[PDB]
């Protein structure tokens, strides 16, 4: 019931109280893939059709 | 008939308006009814694969992971009121010390979010072992350095500030903030290009991004660590009780009042990568 | 550890979408037969040069960041994006003029046109493409 | 502060206060309107 | 404040 | 991920156990009220 600074005298009840969320460093999350064309695939590959040329009028 | 006018006073009691600019608004501010808090941070990340098509992948590697133990002190200040003046001064005395009470304690923790040191305080992040960035390790706050000493560099100026922004990694850099006392922002601001114009342009932000000019840390000097900058929303960790418990004490000063009051805080570095500084050594 | 394996799943393909290589990874933009530009080919990447070896231009610099904008098509500058790592952006940004003011002037936003601060580009070496530009959208 | 654990704190400063007094002047203008003109002037002089 | 003798305080 | 675990406080606090049988319940007990009891008891006998 003493001071709460050392520990005989009533400092092993202050049990530090932790975290909410564990946190943790926070990299880099630019990724291109807010800029790049997301398209949603379920298969094992992907074909995109682009033209390469152009008709003449 | 000069003694039937009675001058009226004032409605609110004022006072001298002093610096409320004191990084809790914009560090992480963290509720705790506690004797401390403790921050788990990842000091390290995984590992990727790209696994072919036959590999039997393997293990990979883990964050470990490090805990800050914030300290949660106590802050407390005792003025001294008589009870003949608490009876008889209509404005309301006990409201105005508590309104007046906290504008001195979010004005005292501003010192210690920044340059308070270890006892019994929180310790500010200026003294936190800094160490020049390139070697940056964890356990220290990195800091790039400027060339001459007692000033920016003399050859090429204002370049010792654009490399502190953009070595404060892309992530950190999103929501940062420059941390600086009121006469080092003069001195930033008097910069000048060849032609005497001054090349820089309420938030007072510094190429674009917002400052809280502060009022703890050092001007220019030799070695001083004089204009901070980063992500202080994950690099500053303030944990407190939302409350300022008030105790008056008729007793101990028999013909006084003697308010005691106490708001407990607490706060030190949560992500060293997340706070980059600016030594004018070399 | 799925909020944070997916963290580096999401800072792992970045390396895949831009620096990737062909094997069991997507191939980014950096490493696609690069030629330059004004001999534009379909199956490759145009690009313009600086001129001197380890800086931009020496004697009119900063001119090879504008003819690389005015080069991409007027169609593909609608929406475009530039993309360096944060310490070639530095480099940029420490251009200055004869006065010795900086030139340049959030989304940091160059020319108008917005910057992807990507992590995987080289910097300003002797032969790398350290800078990138163009429509992602269609790209 | 920032007291200790065992410190027994003691008194600290309270802010000193300085009243100002304003003199709350009076300010008037007097100037000589004639009677005829604020009765054939259809502009409305009094409140012009 | 304190003392209500003299003024300033 | 040593620091991810802590451990459970506990129900209460405990305390190492002391002796009860103190003298009190075979002596007797006067419940008093003025600072001090007097008893008056004869030193000698009759002696007759």
């Amino acid at each position: 019931a003493l001071n709460s600074a050392v520990a005989a005298e009533g400092g092993y009840l202050v049990d530090p109280q932790t975290s909410e969320t564990i946190r943790g460093v926070l990299r880099s999350t630019a990724s291109l893939r807010q800029i790049a064309s997301v398209v949603n695939v379920e298969a094992t590959s992907f074909d995109v059709l682009v033209d390469k040329t152009d008709m003449g009028s | 008939g000069g003694y039937l006018v009675d001058p009226q006073t004032s409605e609110t009691i004022r006072g001298v308006l002093r610096s409320t600019a004191s990084l809790r608004q914009i560090a992480s501010v963290v509720n705790v009814e506690a004797t401390s808090f403790d921050v788990l941070v990842d000091k390290t990340d995984m590992g990727s694969g790209w696994a072919s098509e036959t590999a039997a992948l393997s293990e990979t590697a883990t964050p470990q992971i490090d805990r800050i133990t914030i300290p949660l002190h106590e802050l407390a200040a005792m003025p001294k009121a008589s009870q003949r003046l608490l009876d008889d001064s209509a404005f309301d005395i006990e409201t105005w010390l508590a309104n007046r009470i906290a504008d001195k304690f979010a004005r005292a923790e501003a010192a210690a979010f920044i340059s308070g040191d270890g006892v019994d305080k929180p310790t500010g992040f200026l003294t936190k072992t800094k160490v020049a960035n390139g070697a940056w390790a964890w356990g220290s706050l990195g800091y790039v350095a400027t060339g001459a000493a007692g000033d920016f560099a003399a050859v090429n100026a204002s370049d010792a500030v654009v490399d502190l922004v953009y070595a404060l990694g892309a992530e950190y850099r999103a929501n940062a903030s420059f941390v600086m006392n009121s006469k080092t922002a003069g001195a930033v601001r008097k910069m000048k290009d060849a032609d005497g114009r001054f090349l820089w342009a309420e938030p007072a932000r510094l190429m674009g991004y917002p400052v809280l000019i502060a009022e703890d840390m050092p001007d220019i000097a030799a070695n001083a660590y004089a204009i901070a900058f980063g992500d202080f929303g994950n690099g500053y960790t303030i944990a407190e009780r939302p409350d300022l418990r008030v105790l008056r004490d008729p007793f101990s000063a028999k013909p006084h009042v003697l308010f005691y009051a106490s708001k407990r805080v607490g706060g030190d570095v949560s992500d060293f990568a997340a706070i980059k500084l600016l030594k004018f050594a070399a």
